[PDB]
């Protein structure tokens, strides 16, 4: 049956033109692609695993589109936040994310990135308790820093192997946004001190002082000397004789770029995520410095102060992952991220004048163009709509689905000619 | 309340300053020094020395001292019970630092009360006031909490003033 | 540090605080480092000067007393402790010290007596208190010492040390017959039987009597009676030595055991001694097998398999040994004991036999077919002992290994062995946590609720006054809920250990503590409390120790419970209760199950949206990310919980809502509930004179019962996974159906 696909997308358009909000179209496009992603994936010829991934990718694209256009377009402007110098850093961070839409967009994108991150299954047969080295005798101190104070030869091999299992799992969870799960794992796996480390992630708020969040909070929380925390963690991240995943974790937390042993396995998404995290971290800490909410004592160490632009991060990550970068829906992903989107529409339009070779593309661009001009009348050049629908329609003909051509017609007087 | 607390604790640090600096002068062990820096309510230099002496995890932990995060409190205490039930051996000063993170450094079961004989009473009171459970208590009932654990010398007047302050009701 | 490090610091603070008062107030902190640099004539003068300005510090005064203790100046050391004690009364340990030192130096003055009385009331009946009582007496006299021990044994009959002293006093007057007499009457004590040092004393005092001139002269009638106790003592001593002692000492004890067996078999007969030899014979191999596995664990793989092969035969030999002839013993206490040990043998050896046989397919058959040969008997003697010893008088080399059953054990038999042997090792949480783990790998679950009934008799399943956490309201549910966590916690801890480096395969003695000292302390407390073997002084402490954990076993304020452990508690109680026959028990277990469910679902909802759970503060049951709940399993728990809700609704009377819920989910368990409640509505109304129209409606329900039972069997026979989901056994479902249709 699967050669139903176009129906689903077409179907969604029917429902929209007929209850005369348009963001639902895309939401459905997403779900549609995802549903199809499942079909080709389950039981299939190993020629299908490929086009299955191109559907999952499809789906992620629709999601990213929804998220960003929702934020950008459903922008109806709220009330400005008035801080005082007595206010906590927590509030200033919030203010920053409110006022600077460019940067919040980075947040949105990171959220999307996390959403679609793979995490291993929870490690089984985890041991009763930590470094259980203790049994061999030779841990004179039971604290994480003991084998750092003096040769790592202290820790049993099996203990290191388990610490590896743990820190890797925690790392995957952190990259996926699963911070609560990471704290649960830390707690329950007898890694209290690491847990505690994960608690430093929050900026300080006090509901009593920072009135404008006396709703979200009933109790002070987060840590006041955060610039310190951050250097402390970063330095910890640079100290070798720690497991590469642990160092990786601290790198991510300090707004830094994890060690080579770990980073070598990160893909376009993972890598891009890492570097947006860096942009973000740097930008916040700079925002705080420009408002004298950082205390000089805490500038223990040099961290880089110069934030990249999303443009440049993308360019670098691209050159670091050319194969992946060049994949045609991931180009759209980037195009959406930079807003250069009608830009790319008109572009792939002129590539019809090695876009015909891949099937999803011509469809996707067309439905995207439709969505765009629905949500933002004017968005895509009238001509480009004409050209796109023209060509896709002729494929509806080549597929023998003339049945559902009128729906796509509802965008030109050129429709007359059908 | 925060303002008053900060001035009181800066002042106590003014007083105990040389005592502790002397003690840091004579220590032969890095983790002990880290602890003493916590005795001067200097979280940052403790964190730094930890970092330098290659005690990095501790270092991170240290950064919590003075945020009263009850999660961290109950976790630190938990770690301490687990050690104090088997725990073949834990370094004498790491346990002290964890006990500081517990928020109840004498009030306790790994207790710093024995430090009664090694430090000015004021020095230990600093520990209760800085870590101790700042948010949940009023300055007065906190100070009172500490005094309830230690008799001060009858003749000492700065002692007397703390007692009159805590005595409130 | 050195002499320079400490004497150079003199100029460090001398240049920071030069006035005499502050110079002397640093004496304690000066003396703090000379005690570390091994300077005691110097450290003494440093602290003594700080004492000249800070004369009211209990720490400084004690420190000088502890320093005068190293100087062995009793008069000076005691006085220092006195000052620290009179300043601060909370220093209990110093009240003991003062009492300890006053009795050692001189007893002539009553001051030593006084301080001993106080030391007693601060440490009710501690092991040191009696030690001091004997010391004070020490200063022809023999009768005097005896009366102390007897008066001490009256109120403290479970004290290992004191009973040992009684045997030593008997032995000092060379009235060994009385020594063994008390030794025999004391082998009935369940606590002493578990004491390693006591059993060691038991082995000696008996042997001494055998060789003693008094044993021969007196008579040869009771000779057999005392001889039995030696074998029993050997068995207990062997169990304990294997666990605590090292490889060498355990092996050595085996040789004494085997010598005794060889010396006993010749007499034979049909009385208690012969029956005892039978059961003890089994223990020998079982422990020998456990002993074998200990060596191989540390050793290489080739030795492991060969040793485990050898051990498998040992456990097999033990398991085969029949249940001893209990009727044949003189008394009720004696025979019950002997049977208790039999159950222990079959249980321990049983699980071992299985865990070793699960490694391969019919692995047991090969073990017998290859090593049952007499060649194995020499390979066993070889690995265990040094060949130099005479192989003639060693029982191991002379036993007739005839027709080894080579039949793996049946679970049903194993359960009744465990339940009967719960009291084997005084219900140590070690014992139960082991069994609970051994059953963790099996398809049938252990009757924990039956274990607890065997331990704490007439302890209610659930206490009426559930509102408070006072430990007079302890209930078999609390304990059942406790052991579940102890085992669920223990398994995860060991799983983590081996991951860094089989866990099932370890025998009970060889493995170390499997629970946290916290958990063990609680169980030992509640046990001593319930059995009424606590101490009037320690009653309040024991009572509070229990109270502390109650709020966690009941998932109340600040429970240190990971969501997975709660869910495990919930379902483990539902299915435990859903299989019970009576309504009282069904209601209770279902109630608690609903309770724990009601506490989890808020957590699952936060977990359902991929958020973070607030981690605990020093939890009672260690958290683990190994079993952290995932979204993949959330909807299942919500469903499985909704069943548990419906079940309780049905038991309470809300049938309409229970059926409405049960029918919503097409689950095998919901059928058995739907069927069970449809059958009841039919059976009651089925035969009394009543409206005919109603009778037709009544029959209609019985028709639904038949259908749901058939759906169970149809889906059951088709798939195995469903067979395991049955809330009751398959044969039980079929049993009802036969009666349902004949109705």
């Amino acid at each position: 049956y699967q050669t139903e696909r176009f129906t689903k997308f077409s179907d969604t358009l029917k429902e929209f033109k007929i209850e005369q909000d348009p963001f639902n179209i895309i939401r459905e496009f997403r779900s549609a692609a995802g549903q199809l992603a499942l079909d080709l994936a389950n039981s299939g010829d190993e020629s299908n695993v490929i086009s299955s991934k191109d559907w999952e990718l499809e789906a992620r694209f629709w999601h990213l589109v929804e998220l960003l256009l929702v934020f950008r377009n459903a922008d109806l402007d709220l009330d400005e936040m008035e801080l005082h110098p007595y206010n906590s850093r927590g509030l200033f961070e919030k203010k920053l994310m409110q006022d600077n839409k460019q940067l919040y967009q980075i947040w949105i994108v990171m959220v999307w990135l996390k959403e679609n991150t793979y995490v291993m299954e929870r490690p089984k047969n985890v041991p009763t308790s930590k470094w259980l080295s203790i049994t061999s005798g030779g841990l004179k101190s039971c604290d994480l820093d003991f084998p750092l104070r003096e040769n790592t030869n202290v820790l049993d091999v099996k203990d290191k192997e388990e610490d590896h299992i743990f820190f890797k799992y925690i790392y995957e969870l952190i990259l996926a946004g699963a911070i609560d799960e990471a704290l649960e794992e830390a707690k329950l796996s007898d890694n209290i001190s690491i847990c505690m480390i994960l608690c430093g992630i929050q900026e300080y708020l006090n509901p009593v002082i920072d009135t404008q969040i006396a709703n979200e909070f009933n109790t002070q929380q987060g840590i006041k000397k955060h610039s310190l925390w951050r250097r402390t963690v970063y330095s910890l991240s640079q100290q070798a004789g720690l497991d590469p995943y642990e160092r990786a974790i601290y790198s991510y937390l300090s707004g830094a770029i994890p060690n080579q042993e770990v980073l070598q396995y990160s893909d376009w998404e993972s890598d891009l995520h890492i570097h947006l995290n860096q942009i973000l971290q740097t930008e916040i800490e700079n925002y705080l410095l420009e408002n004298n909410q950082v205390g000089t004592d805490e500038l223990i160490l040099p961290l880089p102060s110069h934030a990249l632009t999303v443009q440049e991060v993308l360019n670098r990550v691209a050159s670091r992952h050319p194969s992946e970068s060049e994949h045609p829906i991931r180009v759209l992903m980037a195009s959406v991220i930079l807003d250069s989107l009608p830009s790319v529409i008109h572009s792939s339009v002129e590539m019809l004048l090695d876009i015909i070779d891949k099937p999803y593309l011509l469809r996707i661009v067309t439905h995207l163009a439709i969505c765009l001009d629905i949500i933002n009348p004017g968005s895509v050049e009238e001509v480009d709509k004409s050209k796109l629908i023209t060509t896709y329609i002729s494929l509806l003909k080549l597929q023998g689905l003339y049945e559902n051509i009128p729906i796509y017609a509802t965008f030109l007087n050129e429709s007359d000619c059908l | 309340k925060k303002e008053r607390h900060c001035r009181l604790t800066s002042w106590i640090v003014s007083q105990i300053g040389p005592e502790i600096e002397e003690k840091i002068r004579n220590s032969s062990n890095e983790i002990e020094q880290i602890f003493l820096y916590l005795l001067l309510n200097d979280v940052v230099r403790a964190s730094k020395l930890a970092i330098e002496s290659k005690n990095g995890h501790l270092s991170v932990l240290i950064s919590y001292l003075g945020s009263n995060d009850p999660r961290i409190r109950d976790l630190a205490e938990l770690q301490l019970q687990k050690w104090s039930t088997g725990g073949c051996s834990i370094d004498k000063n790491i346990s002290k630092i964890y006990k500081l993170l517990s928020g109840s450094p004498f009030e306790g079961l790994f207790s710093l009360k024995e430090l009664e004989s090694e430090f000015s009473w004021l020095c230990l009171l600093n520990l209760t006031l800085c870590y101790g459970q700042i948010d949940e208590y009023s300055l007065e009932s906190l100070v009172q909490s500490h005094l309830d654990k230690f008799s001060l010398p009858y003749d000492d007047p700065i002692g007397v003033i703390f007692q009159l302050y805590a005595a409130n009701e | 540090r050195s002499k320079a490090d400490v004497e150079r610091y003199i100029a460090s603070v001398q240049g920071s605080t030069p006035s005499p008062r502050q110079k002397s107030m640093k004496g304690f902190y000066f003396a703090k480092l000379y005690y570390e640099a091994k300077e005691y004539d110097l450290a003494k003068k440093y602290i003594c000067t700080y004492i000249n300005v800070q004369e009211r510090d209990p720490k400084a005064h004690r420190f000088l007393g502890l320093l005068y203790e190293l100087e062995e100046n009793t008069d000076k050391a005691v006085e220092c402790y006195r000052r620290s004690v009179e300043l601060n009364p909370t220093q209990k340990d110093l009240v003991l010290k003062i009492a300890e030192l006053l009795c050692k130096n001189d007893v002539t003055d009553g001051r030593a007596k006084y301080w001993l009385e106080r030391a007693a009331k601060l440490f009710p009946g501690s092991p040191a208190i009696y030690k001091l009582k004997e010391q004070l007496l020490d200063c022809g006299g023999w009768n005097k010492l005896f009366d102390l021990i007897q008066s001490e044994l009256y109120v403290r009959p479970d004290d290992v040390h004191v009973n040992i002293r009684l045997v030593e006093v008997y032995r000092s007057t060379k009235r060994l017959k009385d020594a063994v007499a008390h030794c025999h009457e004391a082998e009935r004590n369940i606590a002493l039987r578990s004491s390693l040092e006591w059993n060691s004393c038991v082995v000696q005092t008996l042997k001494e009597y055998l060789e003693s001139l008094q044993c021969l002269e007196s008579d040869k009638s009771d000779w057999r009676a005392t001889n039995t106790d030696l074998l029993l003592a050997y068995a207990n001593l062997m169990l304990l030595t294997l666990s605590t002692r090292d490889v060498q000492e355990s092996r050595e004890l085996l040789q004494s055991f085997d010598s005794a067996l060889q010396s006993v078999k010749s007499l034979g007969g049909n009385d208690e001694l012969s029956a005892t030899f039978l059961e003890m014979k089994g223990h020998f191999y079982m422990h020998a097998g456990s002993l074998l596995l200990k060596m191989g664990q540390h050793s290489s793989n080739v030795q492991w398999r060969a040793l485990s092969e050898l051990a498998a035969l040992c456990y097999l030999i033990a398991f085969q040994v029949p249940r001893p002839k209990i009727k044949l013993i003189k008394g009720e206490a004696g025979q019950n004991l002997l049977e208790m040990m039999a159950c222990d043998r079959l249980s321990q050896s049983g699980h071992m036999l299985l865990n070793l046989s699960r490694g391969k397919q019919d692995f047991l058959k090969e073990i017998v077919e290859t090593f049952a040969n007499k060649s194995g008997q020499s390979a066993l003697y070889d690995a265990l002992f040094s060949s130099q010893s005479p192989k003639d008088t060693s029982f191991l080399g002379s036993d007739d290994i005839g027709n080894i059953d080579v039949r793996e054990p049946e679970l049903e038999d194993l359960t009744r062995y465990d339940v009967g042997a719960i009291r084997a090792h005084n219900g140590s949480l070690q014992h139960l946590t082991w069994l609970g783990l051994q059953w963790n790998s099996l398809p049938a679950l252990p009757g924990i609720r039956k274990w607890l009934k065997q331990l704490f008799h007439h302890l209610p399943h659930e206490t009426s006054r559930l509102e408070t956490n006072a430990p007079e309201s302890i209930c078999i549910l609390d304990l059942e809920v406790f052991l579940l966590g102890v085992v669920y916690t223990s398994h995860l801890q060991l799983k983590e250990k081996c991951n860094s480096h089989q866990p099932l395969c370890l025998p009970l003695p060889v493995c170390k503590q499997l629970c946290t000292e916290r958990q063990k302390s609680w169980w030992d407390a509640v046990c001593t409390l319930i059995h009424r073997k606590a101490v009037p002084g320690n009653v309040a402490k024991l009572r509070l120790l229990v109270q502390h954990e109650i709020n966690t076993l009941r998932a109340q304020e600040k429970h240190g419970l990971q969501p997975a452990l709660l869910v495990h508690w919930a379902e483990c109680l539902q299915k435990t209760g859903s299989g019970l026959n009576s309504f009282y028990d069904q209601r209770e277990y279902m109630g608690r199950s609903v309770h724990y469910w009601k506490k989890v679902l808020p957590l699952l909802k936060i977990i359902k949206k991929k958020n973070s759970i607030p981690e605990p503060i020093d939890p009672l049951f260690k958290h683990f990310h190994s079993v952290d709940i995932q979204a993949s399993e959330i909807v299942e728990y919500e469903e499985d919980a909704h069943i548990t809700f419906a079940i309780l609704d049905a038991v309470n009377g809300n049938i309409e809502d229970a059926v409405t819920a049960f029918e919503s989910i097409k689950s095998v368990v919901s059928y058995w509930n739907l069927a069970l409640i449809f059958h009841r509505k039919a059976e009651d109304i089925e035969n009394d004179a009543l409206s005919p129209e109603e009778q037709e409606e009544c029959k209609n329900y019985l028709r639904k019962t038949r259908d749901y039972l058939i759906k169970i069997i149809d889906d059951s026979d088709s798939n195995l996974s469903v067979v395991k989901k049955l809330p009751v056994p398959l044969e039980s479902v079929k049993e009802m159906l036969n009666s349902v249709m004949q109705e």
